[PDB]
């Protein structure tokens, strides 16, 4: 039979498949988030497997809806599954309620899906942690959703490779009163610390929710400008 | 396989599907069956090593009807052989139901390789310990599906015990340059030469789909070829 | 084949569902959640799992309002806790839809506990590694506090604690909990128990309070309110 | 859906999962059911409750129906599911048959739920022994069936389940009488539990169903009076 | 050994060890002999005797008016297979109004057992059948195996002691085709050494399948 | 009355703004032209809820399609989805739609009948005023007409339906799907929505008794006030 | 710790899907290499064609497959898995054309294959399909040649040039070292076949390689006939 | 008919930063007056009220399904549902039953959260929502309300004047609808308070 949970509690009260999925996240490419006063940023290292790869065809920084965007660290394919699920959920939310799914509701839906796959049988957890940025009534909000479906808000974060050093670097360099420009610069800097070699605009993707409340993925030109500014 | 050979859907660290190749070994253990695409038709011979002399001489078919124009020689796990034969008949019947036409051996081979593949692709199934050689003279097709589901069209297919020597012998004859009637002596020669003396009573179940049968799957008449051997 | 099946809904030689015991351990390694039932209401106070200077305390990680009359605190996996919170909210609203009455606290507790127990007894799926302190109000039992564990076993508590150092919190509650407490007194007791068994930012609070005219109200204290409560201590 | 054979025979012919469910029952608290001609008394040991635990509406005793009392020993959630099924079944019997479900019938139903869990693939056995008691009719003799995790059920003059079942059962056998009165049955149950409770007034609760009546919890004052009379 | 846990697991030598275990279950059943002539088929079986005061449990069954099966192995599996065979016979009579052929019933039994081995959770039928049927295709004897394959035999012996019966059948194999119904029953009885424990179901191109036990079989015990 | 024609560089959809609750005007400023995607709009006749929901559902489907696939929704794609959906309801969803849009295949106007039939036509009129509108479209539409000529023609068709059809009335809303650069056929497909493109003055309420004579005396049995909280 | 991580598609203690990587190994077990080069004017996929018997009909030993009239798929890996993914891609394209009313783009088909490989790598009861799929073809909406490569993991990416099979690493290195914005479809085909010939180390004859050169003149998928392939190989040998 | 089975008369109205939503109090079984205490207007939240005109059955079914939905949405989002968002919720609830429609027509009278602007949303039984800036009408008195309000409504009615027309413009409609009436109740939602005035209509 299939429907037995392969994510189960171990003797120490630990879901070992959850820790395995978190490990998959920790080997899944550095992604950073930075909450500005007037927005939030989700940058990420997008070093293609080869230069022949077409960057736009597989982007880690993705838009869930007009106001919510998402980046991930972990398995790209089940991130795409999570992203399709979140876009579908936000479209269903707009159909039912006439507005884009709120950032926290998108985060809760991602967390619910990940938890579901942590509990149902025949499946593994999602090997992705999501940094979802979007606005709410009280301001911009960066959220992390773990393979376990546990979500929580952040001021700044890193999820993928070398994300511990990146998170320490953000602890040292992140400030509350940053602007969206300063948040983008902080995200680029965090990626640079978490990345070896020359960190160019083509090797990173930045998504931003700015004063307008709308999520936009910065093009390579905007990323170049930020790198050179 | 260090544990990678119990679940069919499990890849070996080398990418091998150990259950699938164990099914292939089940195929290799079975008596050889070979199809040859001849100019007048396609001849499916199947060596039948009668374990017991009490077996009905005109029975225990290795070659089966799939259509009015498709025959299916079988090698390997006889239960799986007949399961795949019935699933190929069902696939052809469903093909006619959906499209109103008779399935072709290449298309039947694809659809039945679908089931072969499901065996080792979704869990809870067992790989089919059988190779099925679908021959159709209407299609001029001789497609063998292996236990993995890998199906290929052949000029001369052969699977089972001594199938390598049988293939080598089949290479020596340009079957498409000879008819099924004059291919029967050559195929019988090959099977007899490669036949194991461990069995004193044995048969060569020979079907052909030819102009003589109008492409129909017909067991070769005993007058044309005496399958019985002692 | 069940080669890698853990037999989650399977007894052990001791008669314990090992998965449920491990879920209980997971809870005991999670942030402390204390419930204190005072004269009219209950104070729930949980330790946020995700804290730090870089964490944004926008939402209650462990506190979840189930309905106008029921609030919950979480100990253990906040994810499956959120799943059970969604189920509890839906069950409370289904009861309201069926009866036009707020779901009695014990019934909502029984519903979430039946979900947990169904996972412990059927399906071969891992149990919900969450323990709920469900504070609530209903006209039948007044203000109530229920501790529910992954087994689906729940009990009413005047005061109780789950999560990390839950035994120390329980002992402090025994020493200092008194009946007929005021909202302020119970909030002070919960803050004292949390501090003695562990920062306002890391802590989150939720007061259920029943006023005779306004009814039962759940108020999950925000960051500033919890900071004020902590500074009062 | 998950359908693993959780309960299966061991080479020695035992269903080890049923044994583990019995172990769960044993780790459950002690219940004693006793019968007088016109009364049924279920005395359950309250679990050790601190000063912080609400002692009301958490007794192991339950009413499956206006004529059927139930008490359990073992996993509280398993017993909650069993009691929910039993109450649904009592109402279903009233729906299908105007008559109230006989105590034999409802005890059979609960024991058959336990049997199904020992037979259903992917279902854990109920780690619960249930003392299901009541009166079939006004003139019917009181019945006290004990249903085990194995799904076996048997009627008893007086029975105990849970921890100390050995000791409480020995007390019942030593002190049972054929024609005990209501007071005598109450005293029998109360003393049988008193032998294995640290405190008499606190750790012990009693619920009695008289003939032509519903489940009735003992008053704390009357319970204390009976406890002191026994001692 | 480690490959002998499921009917779905092939062994490294391309074998389904659980299928072979069900086969061994069949081999440990009571002796069962089948014989085929040009016009009649017979299945004689030494019905099992669990105790001296237990009537021998029937093994020669009546499936169709011209088909009968001798089940050797797990009796309950044989009875489930016989219910399946009755379903197939009923559906064939419904569809075409004629009696299904024993070859078709053997094919259906083989398919059912192969399904029991091709999916996890379901187990090979511990029972092996000797199905004799005299239809339009003539008299035909089939040994259906737990693995999900059937063999058409002129004669066959299955279960315990099957080797001696098989050798006897081989000795008189070439006699059977022209042997009379009584001669075929006598051959079956000779091949199948235990009288009361021996049932014998005989079918013919004309005569339906009928079971003879003890007294009814005395005329042929010889 | 809804209509939609193709001009040289795009599509002009148009609709009246009346929704009828039987013989009574339920809505006098109803929106029947609905955004499906930046390149596709759908005007709708029939049951107002049917049109609203079918248009919202297909807009959500194509928004998901564009978010996931990154591809501009096609007018024929929108029409195919609408036709399949309306066909599976066997005409129960009474939404006689006009899908006007632009994609790589230029500007296209399709009609989708409530029963799921569809058709690409240079100009279409649907609704109770479809005949009055289609007279105007027949006598005015020509190949490669310009944006303003098609705007005036479609507005005059909607106005013909408004004037002549009782089920049509109030204002003429237009939408003009075009490309931001007429010269470039790969330029972004934009839409300009002309709310109240025509507000027929003769259809305005000419008279109003401003000192409304009223002899109904309101007697209050009970007054209870509560805070708005 | 149970060994599910190494036999099923669940994460190991290192957070790796061992079965997905073993399906990569199974893809390399195809013993063939495919090199696809997508220029502005054409997309040429050349996959070396190995027939193991002289008695196998070569026309049936193929790695190029028609998914739609437009979209071609060079599938490298286990022949059973290759057939399964061919029929799965064709079913995806058919369902897309039925739901959407137009032929599936290569990008959407690649995404659907990526979703299938994600459900294989997440559903423990489904094996990762050991197929590296080079989907290619002229996307009409963009009027540009799409070239996506989907790994058995489901890792789908559009490529200016990609490789799959045994020499995927060497072929990718050669592609990213010598790639150009080739002016003509003939140039694209020459580069594709030259890269494949170099990485394989064997001078190819038309029979030994299947080439699909989708140009704007011929945007429909089709394996180039052996005469055109021979002309391309001669052009490669010309320099 | 089942739409006129329970005579209904709901009338929302826009004022100056204030909405009114009035309803006849009758529960009538066709021509029989069962009650004069029927509630058709329900507070959805502090600044959203829902007047459900139609089958008392469906009035309560849709009020309680919408309460279910809004309570869940406010628990999940921890904020009150917006008048537009509640309108879309009502539209979804009514179109979910498109093939078996509720026989209730909603009238949502709210104040927009920020600008306190009046928000009227009237729909048919299946969620085809109008957003009149003047007045929304529903119930068996629909045409009567349409006429009286079309003549009577004036912009920028303060809560007193808004109540006056809600009451008068509802009294005129119910007193022409035989099956609706038997008293009225007007909820005036202003920026800071809700005034629920029970108005005397004819009781015949
Ligand atoms: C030109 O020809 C115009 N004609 C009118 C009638 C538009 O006003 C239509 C056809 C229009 C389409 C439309 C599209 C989008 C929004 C609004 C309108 N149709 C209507 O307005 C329909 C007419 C109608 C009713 N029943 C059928 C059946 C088949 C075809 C057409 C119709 N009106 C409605 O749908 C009503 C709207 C309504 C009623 N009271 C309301 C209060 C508040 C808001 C809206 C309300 N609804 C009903 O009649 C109930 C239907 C229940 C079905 C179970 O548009 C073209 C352009």
């Amino acid at each position: 039979d299939s429907d037995f949970s392969l994510t189960t509690f171990s003797s120490g009260g630990k879901l070992n498949q959850i820790e395995s999925a978190l490990k998959a996240v920790s080997l899944g490419g550095q992604c950073v988030g930075v909450k500005a006063k007037n927005g939030a940023v989700i940058a990420c290292e997008s070093k293609p497997s080869s230069p022949l790869v077409e960057k736009v065809t597989n982007l880690k920084v993705q838009k869930i809806n007009d106001n919510v965007g998402i980046v991930y660290s972990g398995v790209n394919t089940d991130f795409h599954v999570i992203l399709k699920s979140l876009r579908k959920a936000s479209i269903k939310y707009s159909l039912r309620l006439g507005v884009e799914m709120p950032t926290r509701e998108v985060v809760k839906h991602a967390a619910h899906k990940m938890q579901y796959y942590t509990q149902i049988g025949g499946v593994r957890p999602f090997g992705v942690s999501l940094l979802i940025i979007g606005w709410e009534e009280l301001g911009p909000t960066l959220w992390q959703v773990d393979p376990s479906g546990t979500f929580w808000a952040w001021k700044a974060t890193a999820l993928g490779k070398r994300s511990d050093g990146s998170r320490t670097f953000l602890e040292r360099r992140y400030s509350e009163d940053q602007s969206v420009d300063d948040a983008i610069h902080t995200a680029i800097s965090t990626l640079k610390e978490g990345f070896d070699g020359q960190l160019t605009a083509e090797l990173i993707e930045i998504g931003v929710v700015d004063e307008t409340r709308k999520f936009r993925t910065l093009s390579t030109a905007e990323i170049r400008d930020f790198l050179t500014e | 396989g260090s544990g990678y050979d119990f679940n069919p859907i499990t890849f070996s660290p080398d990418g091998r599907q150990f259950q699938v190749e164990y099914a292939t070994k089940a195929v290799e253990k079975d008596s050889l069956a070979l199809g040859v695409k001849c100019k007048d038709g396609i001849l499916l011979a199947a060596e039948k090593n009668l374990t017991s002399t009490l077996l009905t001489p005109g029975g225990n078919p290795r070659i089966f009807w799939i259509n009015d124009s498709i025959a299916c020689a079988t090698i390997g796990h006889r239960p799986d052989c007949y399961s795949i034969v019935e699933q190929s008949r069902n696939r052809a019947e469903t093909f006619t139901s959906n499209f109103g036409i008779k399935i072709t051996v290449p298309q039947l081979a694809s659809e039945v390789s679908q089931q072969f593949h499901l065996a080792h692709y979704y869990q809870a199934y067992r790989p089919f310990g059988c190779t099925v050689i679908f021959a159709s003279y209407k299609d001029d097709a001789l497609y063998a599906i292996e236990p993995s589901g890998a199906f290929y069209g052949y000029f001369a297919s052969c699977f089972g015990k001594n199938s390598n020597l049988a293939r080598a012998e089949l290479q020596k004859t340009e079957w498409k340059n000879i008819t099924v009637r004059e291919a029967v002596p050559e195929v019988a020669r090959i099977i007899k030469s490669l036949h194991e003396s461990q069995f004193k009573k044995w048969e060569i179940e020979m079907f052909w789909l030819c102009e003589e049968t109008n492409g129909r799957p017909q067991k070769v008449p005993e007058d044309v070829f005496q399958s019985r051997f002692v | 084949t069940y080669r890698y099946d853990a037999g989650t809904t399977t007894f052990s030689s001791d008669g314990r569902i090992l998965q449920v015991e491990y879920a209980i351990q997971s809870i005991n390694q999670a942030g402390t959640a204390i419930g204190v039932q005072f004269t009219n209401g209950v104070v729930l106070a949980a330790e946020k799992k995700n804290t730090g200077r870089l964490v944004d305390y926008l939402f209650p990680e462990k506190m979840a309002k189930i309905d106008g009359h029921i609030v919950t605190a979480v100990a253990g996996l906040t994810a499956d806790a959120n799943t059970l919170v969604d189920l509890m909210r839906t069950s409370a609203q289904k009861y309201l839809k069926t009866y036009d009455e707020q779901m009695p606290v014990e019934q909502l507790v029984r519903m979430v506990c039946d979900e947990k127990h169904s996972y412990t007894q059927y399906g071969g799926l891992r149990p919900y590694g969450v323990s709920f302190l469900i504070a609530g109000y209903d006209r039948h039992k007044g203000c109530q506090l229920y501790l529910t564990d992954p087994s689906g076993n729940f009990g009413g508590w005047k005061a109780t604690a789950i999560g990390e150092n839950n035994q120390t919190a329980q002992s402090i509650l025994k020493s200092q909990y008194k009946d007929n407490m005021t909202a302020t007194e119970a909030m002070d007791l919960t803050v004292k128990v949390l501090c003695k068994t562990l920062s306002a930012d890391k802590l989150e609070f939720a007061v259920l309070q029943f006023r005779e005219e306004y009814g039962p109200k759940v108020r999950i204290l925000t960051t500033s309110e919890v900071d004020t409560l902590m500074k009062r201590y | 859906d998950y359908t693993r054979s959780i309960t299966r025979f061991s080479p020695d012919g035992r269903l080890f999962q049923i044994d583990h469910a019995h172990a769960a029952v044993q780790r459950g608290t002690t219940v004693v059911a006793t019968r007088s001609k016109d009364m049924i008394v279920i005395a359950v040991e309250k679990t050790a409750v601190a000063k912080l635990q609400d002692p009301h509406t958490f007794s192991k005793i339950c009413s499956l129906d206006k004529h059927v009392m139930c008490a359990f020993a073992g996993l509280h959630a398993d017993a909650r599911r069993l009691i929910q099924s039993g109450q649904r079944q009592c109402q279903s019997h009233r729906l299908t048959y105007e008559d109230p479900i006989s105590i034999e019938n409802i005890a059979r139903y609960i024991a058959t739920l336990q049997l199904k869990n020992t037979q259903s693939g992917g279902a854990r056995p109920y780690g619960v022994s249930t003392l299901i008691c009541g009166f079939d009719d006004m003139t019917s003799q009181p019945h006290i069936y004990e249903t085990l995790p194995s799904g076996t059920y048997a009627e008893w003059k007086a029975r105990t389940i849970g921890r100390h079942d050995q000791t409480v059962m020995e007390y019942l056998e030593k002190h049972y009488k054929d024609d005990m009165t209501d007071e005598e049955a109450q005293k029998l149950a109360i003393g049988a539990l008193l032998e294995v409770v640290e405190n008499g007034s606190k750790n012990l609760e009693v619920a009695y169903m008289k003939r032509g009546g519903t489940m009735e919890i003992m008053a704390e004052e009357v319970l204390d009076a009976l406890i002191e009379s026994t001692k | 050994s480690k490959y002998d846990e499921n009917a779905t697991t092939f062994s490294p030598e391309g074998r389904i060890l659980q299928v072979e275990n069900a086969m061994k279950a069949v081999q440990q059943g009571m002796p069962t002999v089948g014989l085929k002539s040009k016009t009649h088929a017979v299945i004689a079986g030494v019905m099992h005797s669990p105790s001296e005061f237990s009537s021998h449990q029937p093994k020669i069954f009546k499936i169709d008016q011209h088909i009968g099966v001798a089940i050797s192995g797990l009796t309950a599996d044989g009875r489930g297979l016989c219910k399946f065979l009755r379903n197939e016979c009923l559906h064939h009579t419904f569809c075409f109004g004629t009696e299904i052929r024993v070859a078709d019933l053997a094919d259906t039994v083989a398919l059912q057992s192969q399904k029991k081995t091709s999916k996890v959770g379901k187990r090979p039928y511990g029972v092996g059948l000797l199905m004799i049927g005299a239809g339009v295709d003539g008299p035909r004897l089939f040994e259906t195996c737990p693995s999900g394959q059937h063999w058409e035999y002129n004669a066959q012996a299955i279960g315990r002691r099957a080797q001696a019966a098989k050798t006897y059948l081989e000795t008189n194999l070439n006699e059977f085709p022209d042997c009379t119904r009584d001669q075929l029953i006598r051959h079956a009885l000779r091949a199948l050494n235990d009288l009361e424990a021996i049932a014998l179901g005989v079918v013919g191109i004309d005569e339906p399948f009928t079971i003879l036990e003890g007294p009814e079989l005395q005329k042929y015990i010889d | 009355t809804i209509a939609a024609a193709i001009f040289d560089g795009g599509v002009v959809l148009g609709a009246d703004t009346r929704a009828t609750a039987g013989p009574i005007v339920a809505v006098k400023d109803e929106m029947k032209l609905h955004y499906i995607s930046d390149n596709i709009w759908v005007c709708g006749a029939g049951i107002a809820a049917d049109n609203d929901n079918i248009n919202a559902v297909i807009s959500a489907k194509l928004r998901l399609f564009q978010m996931n696939t990154g591809l501009q929704p096609r007018v024929d794609q929108c029409t195919n989805i609408l036709a399949s959906r309306l066909f599976q309801y066997m005409g129960y969803i009474q939404a006689a739609l006009i899908v006007g849009g632009i994609d790589f295949q230029g500007p296209q106007v399709y009609q989708v009948a409530p029963h799921g039939s569809f058709s690409k036509q240079p100009f279409i009129a649907q609704g109770s005023g479809s005949l009055a509108a289609i007279s105007v479209l027949e006598n005015r539409w020509h190949n490669k007409m310009n944006e303003h000529d098609c705007m005036e023609m479609v507005a005059d068709a909607i106005y013909a339906g408004i004037t002549n059809d009782l089920g049509s009335g109030s204002h003429v809303n237009l939408c003009v799907i075009k490309r931001e650069n007429p010269e470039d056929k790969q330029s972004k497909v934009i839409y300009t929505f002309y709310k109240d493109y025509r507000v027929p003055h003769e259809n305005d309420r000419n008279f109003r008794l401003e000192p409304q004579i009223n002899n109904i005396d309101v007697e209050v049995i009970k007054t209870t006030e509560r805070p708005l909280t | 710790s149970s060994g599910a991580d190494r036999y099923l598609t669940v994460f190991s203690a290192e957070g790796r899907l061992w079965q997905v990587e073993y399906s990569f190994k199974a893809v390399k077990q195809a013993e063939v290499t495919a090199v696809a080069v997508k220029s502005k004017n054409a997309v040429c996929v050349a996959v070396q064609k190995k027939v193991s018997d002289k008695l196998i009909d070569p026309s049936t030993v193929t790695h190029m497959y028609r998914i739609t009239d437009n979209v071609g798929a060079c599938l490298v890996g286990l022949p059973s898995d290759v057939n399964f993914i061919v029929m799965l891609l064709r079913s995806f394209a058919n369902n897309f054309e039925y739901k959407q009313g137009f032929s599936i783009p290569v990008s959407i088909l690649a995404q659907m294959l990526s979703e299938r490989h994600q459900l294989e790598s997440q559903l423990v009861y489904v094996r990762p399909s050991a197929v590296s799929a080079i989907l290619f073809g002229l996307d009409g909406p963009s009027d540009s040649f799409a070239l996506y490569k989907i790994e058995p993991s489901g890792y789908s990416n559009g490529f200016r040039a990609v490789a799959c099979g045994v020499k995927e690493i060497e072929a990718m290195s050669a592609l990213e070292k010598k790639m150009e914005d080739f002016e003509t479809p003939e140039a694209t085909a020459e580069f594709t076949l030259s890269t494949l010939q170099t990485v394989c180390g064997v001078d190819f004859e038309a029979q030994d390689v299947e080439v699909s050169l989708l140009t704007r003149d011929n945007s429909k998928f089709s394996k180039l006939p052996n005469d055109k392939v021979n002309e391309i190989l001669h052009a490669v040998a010309e320099k | 008919d089942i739409s006129t089975y329970n005579g209904s008369c709901v009338l929302a109205m826009a004022g100056d930063h204030c909405v009114a939503i009035a309803s006849d109090r009758r529960l009538g079984v066709n021509m029989l007056t069962v009650s004069k205490d029927f509630k058709r207007i329900f507070q959805i939240n502090d600044r959203i009220y829902l007047g459900l005109a139609g089958l008392a059955t469906d009035v309560l079914t849709v009020r309680e399904q919408l309460r279910f939905d809004v309570n869940l949405l406010e628990l999940r989002e921890e904020r009150p549902i917006d008048p537009k968002k509640f309108m879309n919720l009502v539209k979804s609830t009514l179109y979910e039953k498109r093939f078996s429609p509720f026989f209730v027509t909603p009238v949502i009278a709210g104040l927009l959260p920020e600008t306190n602007e009046p928000y009227l949303a009237a729909s048919d039984s299946i969620g085809a929502f109008a957003f009149p800036k003047d007045f929304a009408v529903a119930g068996t008195c629909e045409e009567s309300l349409y006429g009286i309000c079309e003549s009577a409504w004036r912009p920028n009615m303060n809560p007193d004047e808004l109540f006056e027309c809600t009451a008068k413009c509802l009294i005129a409609a119910v007193e022409r609808d035989s099956i609706s009436g038997w008293g009225g109740i007007v909820y005036i939602i202003t920026q800071d308070k809700v005034i629920i005035k029970e108005i005397k209509t004819r009781m015949d």
